């Protein structure tokens, strides 16, 4: 999330067995990054 | 900045000529050029003048519809287009920078500029 | 008509009204964010107890 021009990146990763969807269940993610950008977005991609 | 006119010359009435003007150093990216003229023993007067963005223009009216003013920014020169040459159009021409922004172009038509060109004569029979 | 330029200059002169003459503006904004506060003033810190 990009806010007031601030990008925040929170996270988590747990280990999971499935090949279909996202598993159900519950888990928090813990921020880890706050950049200082102030750049609009509106769009993005991914990187593989 | 230096100014360094050309096309000057000799034409008969009813003809069209293109001046151009190249204008170097610190161009400014939102000011403008103009043309003005002095005719022998006539104060200086405004022809047109073109912002530089956007490339808007105005025109004095003795020559509003006849003569088009234009310029090419990447190769910084101003042009002026004097179609329809008359007696009285006989006069040296200056061209003229502005470095000040206007918001109300037509305050170019009076606004005292900065830096002059040598002018070139044109004589229209 | 009824298309102008949004910008204008300003006119400083030596002689213009105090009302008229240049000013530069610094505006500080301070913020807490969700991060830690690196932006401290000199006041010398002490031991803890």
């Amino acid at each position: 999330k990009n806010i007031d021009g601030y990008f925040k990146i929170y996270s988590k990763h747990t280990p999971i067995n499935l090949v279909r969807d996202l598993p159900q269940g519950f888990s928090a993610l813990e921020p880890l990054v706050d950049l200082p950008i102030g750049i609009n977005i509106t769009r993005f991609q991914t990187l593989l | 900045v230096q100014l360094v006119e050309s096309g000057g010359g000799l034409m008969q009435a009813g003809g069209s000529l293109r001046l151009s003007c190249a204008v170097s150093g610190r161009t400014f990216s939102t000011a403008a050029m103009g043309w003005f003229r002095q005719a022998p023993g006539k104060e200086r007067e405004f022809v047109a003048a073109i912002r530089w963005s956007g490339g808007s223009a105005y025109y004095a009216d003795s020559v509003k519809g006849r003569f088009t003013i234009s310029r090419d920014k990447a190769k910084n020169t101003v042009y002026l287009q004097m179609n329809s040459l008359k007696y009285e159009d006989t006069a040296v021409y200056y061209c003229a920078s502005y470095q000040a922004t206007r918001s109300l172009l037509s305050d170019y038509a009076t606004w005292p500029y900065d830096y002059w060109g040598q002018g070139t004569q044109v004589t229209v029979s | 008509f009824n298309c102008y330029f949004p910008l204008q200059s300003y006119g400083f002169q030596p002689t213009n009204g105090v009302g008229y003459q240049p000013y530069r503006v610094v505006v500080l904004s301070f913020e807490l964010l969700h991060a830690p506060a690196t932006v401290c003033g000199p006041k010398k810190s002490t031991n803890l107890v």
